[PDB]
């Protein structure tokens, strides 16, 4: 286990397991991403089956 | 013959003091502690509270 991970030029995915999520009681979820220098980004991602 | 005899142990004496001045002065400087610089402040994960 590594405190770090990096990425570089290209597509890549990241795979989130959180067994406290469910999706029939919650429209949606976000995550958010903490860099080493500090700063952070968000995205948004709808639950909803459709 | 006093002068003879009186100006060669002033000289001794002048030059053991200049010596020793060397000593205290270099001893004195590297003897400075200072301080560290805390880094940028901690981002906020998150604020709450329970019962």
């Amino acid at each position: 286990i590594f405190d770090v991970a990096s990425a570089s030029q290209s597509n890549f995915a990241v795979v989130i397991w959180c067994p406290n999520v469910n999706p029939n009681v919650m429209q949606s979820v976000d995550v958010k991403m903490v860099f080493s220098d500090g700063s952070t980004w968000e995205a948004s991602v709808p639950l909803s089956i459709t | 013959v006093s002068p003879v005899i009186a100006t060669l142990l002033l000289i001794l004496i002048a030059v053991a003091a200049a010596v020793l001045l060397y000593t205290w002065v270099s001893g004195l400087s590297a003897n400075v502690a200072g301080t560290q610089v805390t880094g940028k402040s901690l981002t906020l994960i998150q604020a709450t509270w329970a019962r």
